[PDB]
RNA sequence: UGUAGAAUAAGUGGGAGGCCCGGGCCGCCGGUGAAAUACCACUACUCUGAUCGUUUUUUCACUGACCCGGUGAGGCGGGGG
RNA sequence: CCACCGGCCCGUCUCGCCCGCCGCGCCGGGGAGGUGGAGCACGAGCGCACGUGUUAGGACCCGAAAGAUGGUGAACUAUG
RNA sequence: CGCGACCUCAGAUCAGACGUGGCGACCCGCUGAAUUUAAGCAUAUUAGUCAGCGGAGGAAAAGAAACUAACCAGGAUUCCCUCAGUAACGGCGAGUGAACAGGGAAGAGCCCAGCGCCGAAUCCCCGCCCCGCGGGGCGCGGGACAUGUGGCGUACGGAAG
């Protein structure tokens, strides 16, 4: 549906632990100018569709009462996911020492500073 | 629609987003145990076109095996035979490591059958391979009868016989000139034909 | 193809040729691979 | 680093080094000249370049050419009047060192009678071996008519032990077509020697007498 | 920077004029040696000088792979008293 | 049938000139000698069986000291 | 802090089912010598065989070209006669040693992953009837697999709409 370009709102699930069977649908739904959302929560999504893990959720066709309130979400998620994009790709994520190590360096730069003034 | 992006992330494995995983895993599966069973396959596509249709009796074994040729088992380089025959250190035993696997899998599990297996991992010593196999007495698979072959019973351990996919890319068949060396089923079979001097009544 | 890339944007396709030949199997392949990646190099850095 | 030795190319860098500044127009008539740059060569062991290149179109000059020896050769040099001396006052050449380059430096090319080659590294000896003019040895009762014909066009190419040699192919006031032909009959003498290639040539400078270098497209 | 030449001659080759505002300077000539400059182009070493970089070597350093010890894995690191 | 000469084919070598033309060429074909050949110069093989001889096979029969593979023994003896 | 959802997991004399051991003449996978030969002996040969190990059935293995060929082209696999003691390998020594053309015997082709279309239209387990024997198979309600992908339509000779 992303590919046809029929779906107007795609959901992604967090945990999913083959991460491959998810990373190409970031770039996409980027591409193909579906609005997509990150959701925490894999087992969330199966509580929805009657399963236990579900991955993908998509928004594709809307009653009349919803057309309102759905546009009002793709407005923040265009906020958020999309218009952020070119920002998101070029952050590494994680390189975070141990709190022992990084109150170790700490400390020794209070010790640097003792030296300094 | 998906498992072509599946198969093709996979599929340049040498990329920086790829190798965090093998990484990743490679340890993970490093600290665990040598045999173990898997819940569901790392790769789904993969181990799908290999014959995995996710339903009741389709069981996911990780193995692992260590790398190296193997060191001919004679004590202290004493090979006691010509000069031919002295080297120890270096035999590299024909049969490749996925079929090794293979074997290890279905004899410590000889109730199961297998079907095939597939690469998952390395990183200096350990080797790691996933082997589907497939339940033999379970109604899924004795119904629905695409499948009945490895349940009639011609197919038991077939990693021993070599029937599957790195078992035939060992024992090389294929056909043309670049496989005279095994005219008709194996090179033991051309080897019985041709120099079995055959002798008629009449001569 | 990093190394490559830089190889090929600067000095010489003789030597990055060479590179690509010890790298992959065969000269035809590292034709491809050069046209390629000379491909892929004109299009980013005279893309502006 | 890229280099052809096509025509039009040649050609539009021949008009561009013409229309350098305007027209460098001064009151002397502009002479072309043409500079080759030259790689992987040894001639520390043997690749030395030394040949005779005889400019189809116009060699600027028509060259001061002196002959010595004497016969029926030598009054068909005075026949054209190319100047000519004879044995005495080569014994009087003998007695001064500088009026060896006297008649060096006023007369451009050397031609001499097969007779007297035996004399004339003793009289002429310092001068014309050392600077490279040692003359050129000649047939007893020549025509001289086709070899004063030949060596008005006819010039040397010697890159010596150097790396570059640069060689002037004509004037300016000759026709534009000429000079580029000028410098295909030079060109060919290296395409002529060298055995894989012209890509000995990454550049080659064309110039007027003294505009702006142009390198070879 | 062997020697000579007013002048540390790296080399080739064009070369009678070039530079500029009737004119001066440089070159030609003289003179050197074996090879001579102006004006013009390239080819080289001998060092200096900066970074999109580049690599490996070296220097220390961190820990998460890996390894070594001990426990019935028993109080560890910060911050409060 | 024997002996010799002459002839012919193929490979090479030497000396020579002429012809051919689905295309005029570092193209074919040819001549005359002297040589190497298991050749031709009106063909005699093939199949079967028997005999003799030779060779490979345990091969006329028996014969070693050895070597390799895989196993069984410390109840005598050796030492903890 | 509690509860819930998964995900990784363990336990059970849990409900039901399965594997082990043998015979090994033939077959399959690996491993693997040495006597001998060469008048000696190191490569070669004996041979990828004896021994060893693991497997299997009434047959197994092989198999529907990443083929053979190079001309008027054949067409999965298996087996026989030829090819042939040949091309080839080899202290180019002893020795080793194929294959496609040809003629026969037998005749057989297929499926799935991918791709997309069909509202998971699919399967397993439990419980009640259904039915007739010598003995077990379709249908109706609730517990699961499964959307990280059951089933139908589908295979390179093109296929779908
Ligand atoms: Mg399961
Ligand atoms: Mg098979
Ligand atoms: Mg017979
Ligand atoms: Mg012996
Ligand atoms: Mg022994
Ligand atoms: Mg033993
Ligand atoms: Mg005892
Ligand atoms: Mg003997
Ligand atoms: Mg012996
Ligand atoms: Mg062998
Ligand atoms: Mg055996
Ligand atoms: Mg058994
Ligand atoms: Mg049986
Ligand atoms: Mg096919
Ligand atoms: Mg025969
Ligand atoms: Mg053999």
């Amino acid at each position: 549906l992303v590919e046809n370009k029929k779906a107007q709102l795609v959901v992604i699930a967090h945990d999913v632990d083959p991460i491959e069977l998810v990373v190409f649908l970031p770039a996409l739904c980027r591409k193909m100018g579906v609005p997509y959302c990150i959701i925490k929560g894999k087992a969330r999504l199966g509580r929805l569709v009657h399963r236990k893990t579900c991955t993908t959720v998509a928004f594709t066709q809307v009653n009349s009462e919803d057309k309102g309130a759905l546009a009002k979400l793709v407005e923040a998620i265009r906020t958020n996911y999309n218009d952020r994009y070119d920002e998101i790709r070029r952050h590494w994520g994680g390189n975070v020492l141990g709190p022992k190590s990084v109150a170790r360096i700490a400390k020794l730069e209070k010790a640097k500073a003792k030296e300094l003034a | 629609g998906a498992y072509k992006y599946i198969q093709e992330l996979w599929r340049k494995k040498q990329s920086d987003v790829m190798r965090f995983l093998l990484r990743v895993r490679c340890w993970q599966y490093r600290q665990l145990s040598a045999l173990h069973r898997a819940p569901r396959p790392t790769r789904p596509d993969k181990a799908r076109r290999l014959g995995y249709k996710a339903k009741q009796g389709y069981v996911i074994y990780r193995i692992r095996v260590r790398r190296g040729g193997r060191k001919r088992p004679v004590p202290k380089g004493a090979t006691y035979g010509k000069p031919v025959h002295h080297g120890v250190n270096q035999l590299k035993f024909a049969r490749s490591l996925q079929s090794v696997a293979e074997e290890r899998a279905g004899r410590h599990c000889g109730a199961l059958r297998v079907l095939n297996s597939y690469w998952v991992g390395e990183d200096s010593t350990y080797k790691f391979f996933e082997v589907i196999l497939i339940d033999p007495f379970h109604k899924a698979i004795r119904r629905n009868p695409d499948t009945q072959w490895i349940t009639k019973p011609v197919h038991k351990h077939r990693e021993m016989r070599g029937l599957t996919s790195a078992g035939r890319k060992s024992r090389g068949l294929g056909k043309g000139h670049k496989f005279h060396h095994t005219i008709g089923g194996s090179r033991r079979a051309a080897w019985r034909r041709r120099n079995t001097l055959q002798l008629h009544r009449y001569r | 193809e990093r190394r490559a890339m830089e190889l090929l944007k600067v000095s010489k396709d003789k030597r990055a040729l060479k590179f690509i030949k010890k790298r992959v199997g065969t000269h035809i392949r590292a034709k491809r691979k050069r046209e390629e990646l000379s491909n892929v190099l004109a299009a980013m850095r005279k893309a502006a | 680093m890229s280099s052809k030795v096509s025509r039009d190319t040649l050609y539009e860098a021949v008009r561009e080094v013409l229309h350098g500044n305007q027209r460098k127009r001064r009151k002397f008539l502009e002479t072309v000249e043409l500079q080759i740059s030259l790689k992987n060569y040894d001639p520390q062991k043997d690749k030395r370049f030394s040949g005779t290149v005889r400019l189809k179109s116009t060699p600027r000059p028509k060259f001061s050419v002196c002959v010595l020896g004497d016969q029926q050769h030598c009054d068909e040099a005075k026949a054209v009047d190319i100047p000519h001396m004879d044995i005495e006052a080569l014994k009087k050449l003998n007695k001064n060192k500088k009026l060896v380059k006297k008649l060096a430096k006023k007369y451009d090319a050397f031609l001499a009678s097969e007779s007297l080659i035996k004399q004339i590294p003793r009289i002429l000896g310092p001068g014309l071996n050392k600077a490279g003019k040692f003359p050129s040895l000649l047939t007893h009762n020549e025509n001289m008519v086709a070899k004063v014909d030949e060596v008005k066009s006819t010039i040397k190419f010697q890159m010596k032990k150097v790396l570059c040699l640069a060689v002037a192919v004509g004037h300016v006031k000759m026709t534009d077509d000429e000079l580029v032909y000028n410098i295909h009959l030079a060109v060919n003498f290296l395409v002529s020697l060298l055995k894989k290639n012209w890509q000995n040539v990454r550049a080659l400078y064309i110039k007027s007498t003294m505009g702006k270098p142009q390198r070879l497209y």
